[PDB]
């Protein structure tokens, strides 16, 4: 709870870059816990921790979407602190997302049933923290997409 | 006619006597005469193209002055002995340049100390390649030049630090250098048309630093982006680091030559450009 | 360049009185002894004024640096003779102890 | 006059290139004399601190006769 | 345009005359340091020698 | 107090014909003094430097910006007092670098005198490219247009 200064780092592999989880080391925090990244008085962002055996104790790994959302790079001082949600008024029950192809040089017109997408979305992004306007990337049938949280409902 | 006789003739006389040779006085006029023989010897060794016993002669000429009253002209003779073996290949000169530092540093003469403390790093990098100690002495001497606030001597040290922090590859410290020196320069008309060069030097130092600090350090340093060497920095950098964010090296390599068409590239920049181009390429595979 | 050329004038201010004490303290020492191409055409005429201002101060900075180098020609000789005088005066003054 | 349109392009790009060549020599010139201004700063040290030793020493050697 | 080309290329050569100057600039900037640095100690130590002198002959 | 230190110190440098600091510390007086509070000192200082600047064959090119500083200080003056310096000064106006001193002025005098802003501001719309503007010049720009506000702003 004290909040520890950490250094925004780079996501280890490409698997965890698709999870939108603050990848960390098993030696500091644990996967499942939630944290609030603090960069300035007017920048408080909330991430999901996801341990991984290739993170150096005392550094937090972030993916490009998080860094391209939180404006973070490999090597600045940030304060990360465990944050405990309020389940009663913060559990997601209906959430709108603006979806779009991540790679502009991979654009197709094939149909992808959303009914399968929502099911795979909850089967991969479960127990995660999502804020309004947050952008991330989803891998549907070996296809990268660029999600964008538009609205959340409790 | 050489001084090999002068050295031995004054070496007969350099005895620390306990006899009638002293009497009541020592050999004070005698030892000044002796050190003058050593002075004349050490000069004509350099006159005789010797370069190896010559700086040794300056060493000994100063050595027999160290314990008398004054290490001072003996310290300048150590500076001269540092100027002795420096032209030559032997490393004896650096030791004498230490001796000068722990006389001038030891005495309050940080100015001349910083004058040759930089030349030591010029030898540890150019000649006697020990470049992390060269850089530690550029940095230490720049600390001294900022001690007396002589700024651009320290900045000339900091380029040899920072410019050689690129191939030593601590980019995090390379960008830690050009900020506090160049944001101090927009008030100066002395360097303002140069200051944007330094925030190309700050900006292009990537370890793939893809934050908008590169999009913001260009702004805190308030900088008309329609400046026409910032056209050679800022929107240059836009094409250089948007194509990396496009993951597309081809128009990158065409536009870096388009920069070459309007301002030719030099060694430190070109090497860091092929460096960051490696980072862009190794990112565009995956 | 101008403020540094008059900085060299304050160099002259130092050197003269140094050498004045040092043509003197040697004697005190022995006393001690004892329709847009036309817009381009307008840009060309802007540049025709530019090259005039260029060349005028180009010739002038030639004269300017030549003046500062003859000022240096003064400094070198007088400061170097005075370098000889300081070392002979210091060692002569010390060799008259006792 | 496509000859003269292509030359209105090409020769005048060479005109900017020539001014770019002298511009290279001039940014060299001005930043060089800039950099020299720091040796002038060390003069500013060694112009009167030199006097601050010398004139101050001869204030006591001339008065060492006293 | 070509009249201006000739004029400007004369001025390229005026800058080349500044390049003819700049070696004569920089070497002299060097040697004046090469004297001032050596002048500093001879200037510095003479007051100390003066102190060594004048304690005796009052 | 520092400007008094420059003032008395430049009085000493004046009385020793160390003309360097004699002009310099006066420039440090006037450049801040004019904007903050002292007005007749501005032109009196930049004319005292300007005459002996015109004198020496070394100095008379530094006089261009010195009489620029004398001119563009307006002292709650709407007039062509800068043009009084024009028909005073040895400009030799076929030297065009003083047109960035006074043809600048020959626009903006009648822009300020005809209380017009889209010609006054246009002067720096074009002059910012052909001369980089430091803090003091733009503060004086804002100064003369505060006189424009006092001419216009109800």
């Amino acid at each position: 709870m004290a909040g520890r200064s950490m250094q925004a780092a780079r996501c280890p592999t490409d698997e965890l870059s698709l999870s939108n989880c603050a990848v960390v080391s098993e030696k500091d925090y644990q996967s499942g816990q939630h944290v609030i990244v603090r960069t300035s008085p007017n920048h408080k962002y909330i991430f999901t921790l996801r341990t991984h055996p290739s993170v150096v104790p005392g550094s937090v790994a972030f993916s490009l979407p998080q860094r391209k959302w939180a404006g973070l790079s490999i090597g600045q001082e940030i304060e990360v602190a465990l944050y405990s949600f309020d389940k009663a008024k913060q559990c997601i029950g209906t959430m709108t997302i603006e979806i779009d192809f991540l790679q502009k040089k991979n654009i197709d017109s094939n149909p992808y049933d959303t009914d399968k997408m929502a099911a795979e979305f909850i089967q991969q992004f479960n127990n995660q923290a999502f804020s309004v306007g947050q952008q991330l990337v989803f891998s549907f049938n070996d296809k990268l997409f660029g999600l964008l949280v538009k609205d959340i409902e409790a | 006619a050489e001084a090999m006789a002068l050295l031995a003739e004054a070496e007969r006389k350099v005895k620390n006597s306990q006899s009638f040779f002293s009497g009541l006085f020592g050999g004070s006029s005698k030892i000044e005469e002796a050190c003058e023989i050593y002075a004349r010897a050490a000069n004509m060794f350099k006159m005789a193209k010797n370069w190896s016993a010559a700086g040794n002669a300056f060493c000994q000429a100063a050595q027999l002055h160290l314990q008398l009253q004054s290490k001072h002209d003996a310290a300048t003779c150590f500076v001269d002995a540092g100027n002795a073996f420096k032209k030559a290949d032997p490393q004896e000169a650096i030791n004498c340049l230490m001796r000068a530092i722990e006389i001038y540093t030891d005495m309050g003469r940080f100015t001349i100390a910083a004058k040759h403390h930089i030349s030591i790093a010029e030898i540890y990098e150019t000649e006697l390649v020990d470049v992390e100690k060269a850089i530690a002495h550029y940095e230490q001497s720049a600390d001294y030049y900022k001690g007396e606030e002589s700024n651009s001597s320290a900045n000339k040290c900091l380029l040899k630090v920072a410019g050689y922090a690129a191939q030593l590859e601590q980019y995090q410290k390379a960008i830690d250098i050009y900020e506090q020196v160049g944001t101090s320069a927009m008030d100066s008309p002395l360097l303002k048309y140069s200051a944007k060069d330094y925030f190309f030097k700050a900006a292009l130092c990537h370890f793939c630093i893809d934050m908008l600090n590169a999009k913001l350090a260009v702004q805190k340093y308030e900088e008309l982006f329609p400046a026409f060497s910032d056209s050679r920095e800022c929107k240059l950098m836009k094409k250089l680091l948007e194509a990396h964010e496009e993951q597309n090296v081809d128009s990158y390599t065409e536009s870096v030559k388009e920069y070459d068409s309007i301002s030719r590239l030099d060694q430190w920049l070109t090497t860091m450009l092929l460096r960051i181009k490696k980072t862009i390429q190794g990112d565009e595979e995956d | 360049l101008d403020e540094q050329g008059e900085q060299l004038d304050r160099v002259e201010e130092g050197m003269n009185h140094i050498n004045q004490d040092m043509k003197e303290a040697e004697k005190n020492l022995k006393d001690l002894g004892k329709a847009r191409e036309n817009e381009m055409d307008e840009n060309l005429e802007q540049v025709s004024g530019i090259i005039g201002n260029l060349r005028h101060m180009a010739l002038d900075m030639g004269n300017e640096i030549d003046t500062q180098n003859r000022q240096i020609d003064r400094i070198m000789e007088k400061a170097d003779s005075n370098k000889t005088r300081i070392d002979e005066a210091n060692q002569r003054a010390t060799k008259m102890l006792g | 006059a496509l000859s003269e349109i292509e030359t209105r392009h090409s020769e005048i790009i060479k005109l900017e290139n020539s001014i770019r060549e002298l511009h290279d020599m001039f940014m060299d010139m001005a930043m060089l004399v800039e950099s020299q201004g720091e040796m002038i700063d060390r003069i500013e040290y060694n112009v009167e601190h030199a006097v601050d030793y010398v004139e101050r020493a001869v204030s006591d050697t001339k008065k060492a006769v006293k | 345009l070509q009249q201006t080309q000739a004029q400007v290329d004369e001025v390229v050569d005026i800058m080349r005359v500044n390049v003819d100057k700049v070696l004569e600039r920089d070497q002299k900037l060097s040697e004046l340091d090469d004297r001032a640095d050596a002048l500093q100690a001879g200037a510095s130590q003479f007051e100390t020698s003066a102190a060594k002198l004048k304690r005796k002959y009052w």
